[PDB]
């Protein structure tokens, strides 16, 4: 018995390719489109809620996830792989940072920790790479707002705006035309909805679209009052109603 | 507090001749002021013309004798039924005793 | 073990170390050298618990000699002292700590300066112009406070050291059978044979 | 590929059988047992003339009463000898006596099959273990990487083994003297060796009850070589 | 832990992984060892496809294991560092317990044992390295030169070479080296070593390294100009 | 074919080829015979040599004062298994002051051999064993196979040409079973049984190996001039 | 393909071919049966007499677990013994912690999970036995049959081995003809008959019959072997029915 | 092609072992169905006992995980029981560690995470089962959450699983289009069970006796399975309407 | 068992090469070019970013150039994720040395240890090697300014000027042509950029597709300063040398 697979399942081919990473990226290509846009006073991340069945409750399945009060994440590719990564990402934010420094990690460093986990699945014994690409949006005091992409290899890049998955090629071209360095948050949400309509085929409403922002602090969502320095989470998930309001003036 | 040792009393005696040897011992076993047995042998035939006694704390004495008897048995298996010489047995017993240097067998051993 | 002294002067470091090895009511030896050469320009004297002293000294010696061979380069006295301190700092929270106090006298060839470090068994390091371990300090420190000057020569340092040994031989309870004196300078380590 | 501890359809361990082929490539080693002692001799086989032949150590002491000669991948023998020496000394410590030659050989052979997926492969070396004890007298053993050992009156291992073994079959009798056995090893070595036999490319040794295990000097072996040539020319 | 038996026997009785490790040695730059009457000299090739090098800081081919023993090699460079490190540690450990520096035979025997262990240990490949170990035993003036190889076998040599085109330089040494009369002086020994490398090298510029070891921890490496003088002298005598 | 790489693999017909190949090593081994009466149990073993200069490979091993076996196949594997039996016999004596039942001895060997046939990395034992013994329920004879299968018998034989001796014992069953209180006659029957497996070679003084255990007889082995009586 | 070379590998069907190959080894083995009755269970097995040299009554195949459970199996006999050894450990730890003897359904899952575990990895081989087992507990009598896959169900009657189809047919008749129930002593006699009838599928070598039983009334809830007069009575009953 | 033997990616980004585990799901040839009432959650499954020698009471694919949570499995029984035992242990440990009963959706996630590990780690194979968890959660109310060999999970208004799953799915879809609500607007669980059986009969097109079905019901503070007579009583009510 | 699926990453070819090491080097040859040039009064590190997108955040980005301590930096060529694993190890190793000896780690010692780690992955463990090649640029008081490189084999060598990644053959020829020993930092800056500008696979070399860094003694009196160039600073130095 016991895990006898102590050797790498991802190896270099004669051409220099790492096959399993390439194939993992192919799995990401098949996945549903998700995107992220950075504004001057915020960041928006969005994706389509592909329902497996109309009997299924798509509210219970959350593609956009809170990692810290000021950091959120969305993906394209294999959902189960994403779910466990979110669990591990949330935990590492505490064990390797908050329990040491008494504060939440900045976006770039949490991203770095997630990337480390995905890199190890590329080299460690008896495992395949993660079949997902992440988009991580977040805010911290000294770096301000930021948006990052994380690939199956463990590589990560900062973006002004980008898209991943099914119709990423067309979506990135659309974003290049619309993006400027003077965009307000509401303008970025508007562009996000426009960009996403191109890739979505069926219904396009607040129930089939999942969208969250990293913006101003939300004292109402904090849960308590009395500490002036604690002003609430910058991560907010837009409601089904809030999305439909913006779809009328589209 | 728990005391792992005890004193079972008794006394033993070994004398050697020109072509023979004796190993004697009384058959009384005791604890404090009570008698446990009037006949409880503590001098044993261990094989290969070796007799042995481990007097003091009976539990440790019985354990040691038991181990040496077993040592003789395995000497035969591992070395083509060779007879264990008295000098070789002595050295083997030294290693049995010292193996418990930091939790000793409370016995005076004579073969 | 017992008496180990150290004096840093202008151009050298001088280490004096007692020759007696006593156990019980018997002086077993009266010619013991309580020091090891860690590198060509670094000398360490030691004193403390029996066995621990030499075992520790030789262990440090081996490690410094290993470093020298690996890098083909001599470690600075400051670097060696920091390595030694860390080893003792680990030791003190071990199951059985090294009960060894040391003085590290060395000549830094890059700075062209003598250096004396005093480290106790807890891992407490201090750079000093003069140092001592054990009860010796209770006599020598005040004596050196008075007579020591920073610009002294090696010969002046030896006379200053003679003054310490004389005081110890007068007021110490135990017979420590004199001292072995060694000088550390730009030319390396040498022993004074007539003291 | 395939498992290291796999059986062939004929009922043999592949790796053990392949290690036996490696031993056939090795240099010749011969042992002869007599009532006056046991003789061990080997072919040194220097790969180049610049190699100092006296550094070729293919005959080895285990204890004062046990010697050893090797053939095959000789590097593999180092840990076997180390184990044998420790086993011999350890037994003396535990029992205040010399250890039986058979018991020593058995201890070495226990290492043989301790391989798999313990070490990664069998040993690629065969050993001739010669010695003396009070019980069974002068003995010669052939220890293989299969874990099996046979006692022999005389035995040859290495590249010239099958040719030398047939020669030993005819020449050996129960009344051989030590001197006769010494010459017989030299004679048979000279027959199977590629290069011409001399004191530098061949080495003799013996074990006697009185003097224990002794490797012969190049001066002593040279005289036995000269004595051998004269006796063959004499008829 | 990774357990796989990588070094194993084949039907013909060969351990291919050990034999393929010998091919890596054959690929490596040439190294030569010649021992004289009162010295040993270690010569080493350095390939000249690498210009813009920094020779101050580049790892030297000959490594000191202790103050009295040196080790050169041919084969994989990264592998050699691991053997050198282990050897250096064992050298200091021997001084610590025996209170005496290692003999050249002992140090060789240790290094050879390490190489052998990697030929029948699970999860590891053999060292793609053969070494030349040279020096003088403590309080001894007899020169010592030993060779090791991936399989783990070791032996003493009056003179020996390893690496690429080593069979050419071994041919040279076999006729030019007299057992009855080895190089009597340091100059004679260095010259014979340089001569032997000049059969293979190319140019005698910054391609040849020479290290001379003498008794009582007397080791020194020759500079470019010093080596170039031997190259200049040999070529002028050759034109005859 | 494709299903004989290791012991962890079944064939399409439900066979374990590595176990069958281990069984093949026994058939190559030298012949050995086992038989018993109600009072005694006897092992007779034909020893094999490398050549005339070599010794004859010892086939019989003692496990306790009341138990022992003969081997056929890989001798080192017999050493491992016999050592295990010695320990188990000994554990029973030290802990329970009880001589190990011959039936339990078989059960323990079966379970030890089995574990090697169900796990990756390991291999089956390459040897067959004939265990004899005298315990609280009289004389016993067991046949061990490295598949794990252990079988209690009146008589049997394993090794090369073992079918000859096995047929003889099958005919002689009614005769030798009632040889009670007579060691020499029970051995004679065993020596005559092993003779049915001989080809070209005959039983010599340093070739034959006999062992016996019984009511008032500890497990003892006879070799050399001691077996000259039975030739 | 190659899907059948490694254990725990799904084929494109969704099948583990290595387990199906283990079933073939079970089908090759001798016949064994189990009969549930009024207040207990009865087990029986076919023992092929390979030779005259086999000692009668002294190669016992049916095994007891704890003091109230009986186990019998067909296929690789050593694999069955390994499974029973585990069963005995499982039953011992249950009684150690919970005091009461292990219930039969509880015991059935312990073996089931263990056998199923040997289909999860390629580093282990599936079990080459189908195991019929059962006994009496607080809730009454239970009979179970466990297969190489780890699959098990409760049974009114169970059979496995080379003559399983013959035995199954004979078992189905008993269930139909006795809806109110079969007695313990009857089930012993029927078990003998069914083994003799199932022996027609293995009739080259003649055989030896072996029976065991647990019953609340007859054996007081404990597992016992059928021997002597009761065994011979069951043999005679079986002999009369074949003729 | 060893990328089809273990759980590593194929050139087209697929895990074939996971896909083949999905096909093992239908090996039993059984269809299951789950629906929600106002106060309850009902799950039903076909019961097929082919062998006459089997004890029909021991043939079951519905499991009582905790007092509140029930689970029905589509797939082979060994893997089904493997999953059941683990879920039982996980639910028990959760209660001990965190001081309250494990919710249905949280258990589903936990079992889904375990399934995900088998798709990534090589030495462990996926279980060839689809796990449907049901309860009346104290926070979320009537709940249906389903897990598969891919490690995917999601909540359901209602759901079906098996060979003829698609026919049952659309049958339920059309009802919820008509009713305009997320559940079965019914007071008693008895009539919700009757709804479940009725719509399964319509979708599959087969009639059922008492021994052809297996029913599990989740109410507040307990989950329980129905006996043959409880189902027979339920079948009689449908017939008389 | 699992033997079936083992790639055997740490074995020799019949020719005596390490398959995986050779293939890892093949991977690195497609990575963006990185150049190191050592001058008498400083060191230059230049590197080309891998095909940039216009929506990539350039100022808050780090792909090629990383800081190991105050005195040592590295330029990366290969898998970034792999490089970061090794970089954090190197950063820790440097702090261990400082903690032990109270002195900044000598450049070679850090390089050797990092190279020894790579070596291990080629000899044992059965894992794939790190698909990374480093250019180490650093200073210490023993050897002064130093340039090293290491590759997946775990072999390292010292250099006056060196390139890794793509088009090293063409780049090394150009460096070998124009380099000389009495060179200054500002001249080396110009050489580094001119070399990339000719060896680049892109149409034209621009500020947004470059990472740049210097290690000078250009601070105040006998102390070393690391300068990781900002986007605007690269834009200015590119105009100043007359490339754009
Ligand atoms: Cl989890
Ligand atoms: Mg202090």
């Amino acid at each position: 018995m016991t895990d006898r697979y102590s050797f790498s399942l991802t190896t270099f081919s004669p051409s220099g390719k790492l096959g399993q990473i390439d194939y993992a990226l192919t799995a990401v290509k098949q996945g549903v489109t998700s995107l992220g846009i950075k504004a001057t006073n915020g960041v928006v991340i969005a994706t389509e809620k592909k329902s497996s069945s109309p009997l299924a409750m798509s509210e219970t399945l959350s593609k956009v996830s809170l990692l810290t009060p000021d950091i959120g994440a969305v993906y394209s590719g294999m959902g189960p792989d994403y779910r466990v990564l979110v669990d591990k990402s949330r935990k590492v934010a505490h064990t390797s940072y908050k329990r040491i420094y008494g504060e939440y990690p900045p976006t770039k460093l949490l991203v770095s920790e997630v990337a480390k986990i995905m890199q190890e699945a590329t080299q460690s014994g008896g495992v395949r790479p993660f079949g997902v690409s992440l988009l991580i949006a977040g805010h911290d005091e000294f770096n301000g707002f930021s948006l990052y992409q994380v690939d199956p290899s463990g590589s990560y890049f900062p973006w002004k705006a980008t898209a991943i998955g099914k119709g990423s090629v067309a979506a990135k071209t659309f974003l290049e035309k619309r993006w400027n360095d003077e965009l307000e948050l509401e303008d970025a949400i508007h562009i996000a909805l426009l960009t996403l309509k191109e890739s979505v085929e069926g219904e396009f409403n607040g129930d089939t679209i999942e969208l969250a922002i990293i913006g101003d602090e939300n004292p109402d969502l904090l849960g308590y009052t009395g500490i002036p320095t604690d002003k609430g989470p910058r991560f907010r998930k837009l409601t089904s109603q809030e999305i439909n309001d913006r779809l009328e003036a589209l | 507090q728990f005391n792992p040792y005890g004193d079972n009393g008794g006394t033993i005696l070994g004398i050697a001749g020109e072509d023979f040897a004796v190993l004697a011992g009384d058959t009384r076993n005791i604890t404090d002021y009570s008698i446990n047995s009037r006949y409880e042998p503590k001098v044993f035939d261990c094989g290969d013309n070796i007799v042995m006694s481990a007097n003091g704390f009976a539990a440790d004495g019985d354990a040691l004798v038991k181990r040496f008897k077993n040592s003789v048995k395995w000497y035969h298996f591992d070395h083509n039924d060779k007879k264990l010489s008295i000098n070789s047995a002595a050295r083997n017993i030294q290693h049995l005793l010292y193996g418990k240097r930091f939790f000793p067998y409370y016995v005076h051993t004579i073969i | 073990m017992d008496i180990i002294l150290g004096i840093r002067v202008q151009d050298s470091v001088i280490l004096a170390s007692s020759k007696a090895v006593t156990r019980g009511i018997s002086v077993l030896k009266d010619s013991d050298d309580k020091t090891r050469q860690l590198s060509p320009h670094t000398l360490m004297s030691f004193a403390g618990e029996a066995g621990d002293t030499v075992q520790f000294a030789e262990y440090i010696q081996a490690n410094i000699q290993l470093y020298s061979i690996r890098e083909d380069y001599e470690l600075s006295p400051q670097a060696v002292s920091s390595f030694v301190r860390q080893e003792l700092a680990k030791s003190i929270r071990s199951r059985r700590p090294y009960q060894v106090n040391v003085l590290i006298g060395g000549y830094d060839k890059k700075k062209n300066k003598p250096e004396l470090y005093q480290i106790d068994y807890l891992g407490t390091k201090v750079e000093l112009p003069y140092g001592a371990h054990g009860y010796s300090g209770f006599y020598t420190f005040s004596l050196l406070d008075h007579h020591y000057r920073p610009d002294m020569t090696t010969e002046e340092g030896l006379d200053l050291l003679k003054l310490c040994v004389q005081e110890l031989e007068k007021r110490m309870p135990m017979d420590f059978k004199g001292v072995i004196v060694k000088i550390v300078d730009k030319d390396g380590i040498r022993q004074v044979d007539d003291f | 590929d395939r498992g290291v501890s796999t059986f062939s359809p004929e009922g043999r361990l592949f790796q053990v059988e392949y290690s036996l082929e490696a031993i056939k490539l090795g240099s010749t080693a011969i042992g002869i047992a007599t009532k006056e002692g046991v003789v061990l001799g080997v072919e040194k086989r220097a790969t180049s003339p610049l190699l100092e032949s006296d550094s070729i150590e293919k005959i080895v002491e285990i204890d004062r009463h046990i010697g050893c000669a090797m053939s095959g991948l000789t590097a593999d023998a180092r840990s076997m000898i180390e184990h044998a020496r420790t086993a011999a000394v350890t037994h003396n410590l535990y029992y205040d006596e010399d250890i039986n030659v058979e018991s020593l050989t058995q201890s070495v052979c226990d290492l043989a099959l301790r391989f798999g997926e313990l070490m990664s492969r069998p040993f690629g070396v065969a050993l001739l273990i010669a010695g003396h004890d009070a019980d069974d007298g002068y003995q010669l053993f052939h220890a293989e990487p299969s874990g099996t050992f046979y006692r022999y009156n005389a035995k040859a291992i290495g590249s010239g083994s099958e040719g030398a073994q047939a020669e030993l079959l005819n020449e050996w009798h129960s009344s051989l003297t030590l001197k006769e056995a010494e010459l017989l090893v030299l004679k048979i070595l000279k027959q199977v060796m590629e290069e011409k036999l001399d004191e530098n490319n061949a080495q003799l040794s013996c074990i006697t009850k009185q003097d224990g295990f002794k490797i012969y000097d190049n001066e002593k072996t040279a005289e036995l070589i000269k004595e051998l040539k004269e006796k063959e020319a004499a008829e | 832990g990774y357990d796989r038996a990588l070094s194993i026997f084949s039907p013909d009785g060969h351990i291919f992984q050990v034999e393929y490790a010998l091919e890596a040695v054959k690929r490596g730059t040439c190294a030569v060892g010649v021992k004289g009457k009162n010295c040993v000299v270690l010569g080493c090739e350095r390939r000249s496809t690498l210009k813009l090098q920094d020779t101050r800081i580049t790892p030297s081919k000959v490594s000191k294991i202790d103050s009295h023993v040196v080790l050169s090699f041919s084969g994989l460079n990264a592998d050699s560092r691991i053997l050198i490190e282990k050897a250096r540690v064992e050298a200091q450990s021997h001084r610590l317990t025996l209170e005496d520096p290692v003999t050249v035979e002992y140090l060789t025997r240790y290094v050879a044992g390490v190489q052998q262990r990697y030929t029948q240990s699970g999860g590891v490949r053999p060292f793609g390295v053969s070494t030349l170990i040279a020096g003088f035993d403590p309080r001894d003036d007899e020169p010592k030169l030993y060779q090791t190889e991936p399989s783990g076998i070791y032996s003493s040599w009056s003179a020996q070479t390893i690496g690429r085109n080593s069979k050419t330089v071994r041919e040279f040494l076999e006729k030019n080296y007299d057992r009855k009369e080895p190089p009597a002086t340091v100059e004679e020994c260095v010259k014979l070593t340089v001569r032997s490398l000049l059969e293979v090298v190319q140019t005698g510029a910054k391609n040849i390294e020479i290290t001379v070891v003498k008794p009582d921890s007397d080791i020194v490496a020759l500079s470019s100009e010093e080596i170039n003088q031997y190259v200049t002298q040999i070529e002028q005598e050759k034109q005859e | 074919n494709n299903y004989d790489g290791d012991t962890v693999t079944f064939s399409p017909t439900g066979r374990l080829f590595q176990v069958e190949y281990a069984l093949e090593a026994i058939k190559q081994g030298s012949v050995t015979v086992g038989l018993r009466s109600n009072t005694h149990a006897v092992l007779v073993a034909l020893k094999r040599n490398a050549d005339e200069l070599s010794s004859y490979q010892k086939k019989i091993i003692k496990c306790d004062e009341h138990m022992g076996l003969s081997l056929a196949g890989l001798a080192p594997d017999a050493r491992v298994l016999s050592n295990y039996l010695r320990q188990q016999c000994n554990y029973s004596s030290l802990v329970f002051n009880r001589k190990l039942a011959v039936e339990r001895a078989g059960h323990l060997l079966c379970d030890k051999a089995q574990k090697n046939t169900q796990s990756y990395g390991g291999r089956p034992y390459g040897v067959g064993l004939l265990i004899i013994g005298y315990d609280k329920s009289g004389a016993h004879l067991l046949e061990f196979q490295p598949s794990g299968n252990v079988t209690e018998l009146y008589g049997t034989a394993i090794g090369a040409r073992s079918q000859g001796a096995k047929t003889y014992l099958e005919r002689t069953l009614d005769t030798f079973i009632k040889i009670d209180g007579n060691p020499d006659e029970l051995i004679k029957a065993g020596v005559e049984a092993i003779s049915q497996s001989l080809r070209d070679e005959s039983l010599t003084v340093d070739n034959l190996s006999i062992a016996i255990v019984g009511k008032d007889t500890p497990f003892t082995i006879y070799d050399g001039e001691a077996v000259a009586k039975y030739i | 393909t190659g899907y059948d070379l490694s254990n725990s590998v799904f084929s494109p069907d969704g099948r583990n071919f290595q387990v199906e190959y283990a079933v073939k080894a079970v089908e090759n083995g001798t016949t064994s049966i189990g009969i549930k009755c009024n207040d207990g269970v009865v087990f029986a097995v076919e023992k092929l007499i390979t030779s005259k040299l086999l000692v009668p009554q002294k190669n016992v195949k049916i095994q007891v677990v704890d003091r109230h459970i009986g186990c019998v199996y067909s296929g690789l006999i050593p694999d069955g013994r390994h499974l029973v050894n585990r069963g005995r450990e499982e039953a011992a730890s249950f009684k150690k912690l919970y005091k009461t003897p292990i219930p039969i359904p509880a015991f059935a899952d312990r073996l089931g999970q263990y056998v199923q575990a040997h289909t999860l990895y390629n580093s282990v081989r599936p079990f080459g036995v189908s195991t019929i087992f059962g006994g009496v507990d607080k809730n009454g009598a239970h009979l179970y049959m466990l297969e190489p896959s780890g699959s098990y169900w409760g049974y009114k009657g169970a059979a496995t081995g080379k003559g399983r189809q013959s035995a199954k047919a004979e078992l189905e008749k008993l269930v139909d003809h006795h809806p109110e129930g079969l007695s313990a002593r009857e089930a012993v006699k029927q078990a003998a008959k069914i083994i003799y009838l199932a022996h027609e599928d293995n009739k080259e070598k003649d055989f030896e019959l072996e029976i065991s039983w647990c019953s609340l009334s007859e054996t007081n809830g404990l597992h016992k072997f059928v021997k002597g007069d009761l065994l011979q009575e069951a043999i005679d009953f079986a002999q009369k029915e074949i003729n | 092609g060893y990328d089809r033997h273990i759980t590593i990616f194929s050139p087209e980004g697929r895990l074939y072992q996971v896909e083949y585990a999905f096909k093992a799901t239908n090996q039993t040839n059984i269809n299951s169905l789950a629906v929600r009432g106002k106060d309850c959650t009902v799950v039903i499954s076909q019961k097929k006992v082919p062998d006459k020698l089997l004890d029909p009471t021991t043939v079951s694919y519905i499991f009582c995980i905790s007092r509140t949570i029930g689970m029905v499995v589509n797939g082979p029984i060994p893997d089904a029981r493997n999953a059941a035992l683990r879920a039982k242990a996980e639910a028990a440990e959760f209660r001990y560690k965190y001081g309250y009963d494990m919710p249905c959706d949280v258990l589903a996630k936990r079992m889904a995470n375990l399934s995900q590990i088998y798709t990534q780690r090589a030495y462990m194979r996926p279980l060839g089962v689809i796990l449907t968890f049901v309860s009346v959660d104290e926070e979320l109310g009537p709940s249906i959450y389903k897990t598969d060999p891919a490690g995917y999970y999601v909540g359901y208004k209602a759901t079906a699983t098996g060979p003829k799953q698609q026919e049952i799915t659309t049958n339920l879809e059309n009802h919820f289009k008509k009713s305009k609500i997320d559940h079965i607007n019914e007071e008693s669980w008895e009539k919700v069970v009757e709804f479940a059986i009725t719509h399964m009969i319509d979708a599959l097109g087969t009639e059922f006796s008492k021994n052809d079905l297996e029913v599990g019901v989740a109410t507040k503070d307990k989950f329980f399975t129905l006996s043959a007579e409880n189902i027979e009583e339920r079948l009689v009510a449908i017939a008389e309407q | 068992g699992s033997r079936r699926y083992d790639s055997r990453t740490t074995i020799f070819s019949p020719e005596g090469r390490l398959y995986q090491v050779e293939y890892a080097l093949e991977s690195i040859s497609h990575a963006g070019t990185a150049i190191g040039i050592m001058a008498s009064d400083g060191i230059v590190l230049a590197a080309e970013r891998k095909v940039t997108s216009t929506l990539l955040e350039q100022d808050t980005s780090t792909e090629k150039l990383y800081k190991l301590n105050d005195k040592i930096a590295v330029a990366v060529a290969g898998l970034t994720a792999d490089a970061e694993i090794l970089i954090n190890t190197a950063r820790i190793h440097a702090q261990n040395y400082l903690k032990t000896y109270n002195e900044d780690i000598p450049v070679e010692i850090l390089v050797r240890r990092l190279s020894d780690i790579k070596q291990g992955y080629t000899q044992h463990g059965g894992l794939r090697p790190f698909g990374v090649s480093f250019i180490y640029a650093g200073y210490d008081d023993r050897y002064g300014y130093q340039l090293y490189t290491s590759n997946p084999s775990g072999n390292y060598t010292g250099w006056k000027a060196i390139s890794v990644g793509a088009n090293t053959s063409a780049a090394q020829t150009l460096l070998q042509m124009d380099y000389k020993d009495d060179m200054k930092v500002d001249d080396a800056i110009e050489l580094a950029l001119k070399t990339l500008s000719k060896t680049t696979d892109s149409s034209a070399l621009t500020y947004d597709r470059l990472e740049f860094a210097t290690i000078r003694k250009g601070a105040n009196d006998g102390e070393v300063y690391q300068k990781i160039f900002k986007p605007q600073e690269i834009k200015d130095i590119l105009v100043k040398t007359g490339i754009t």
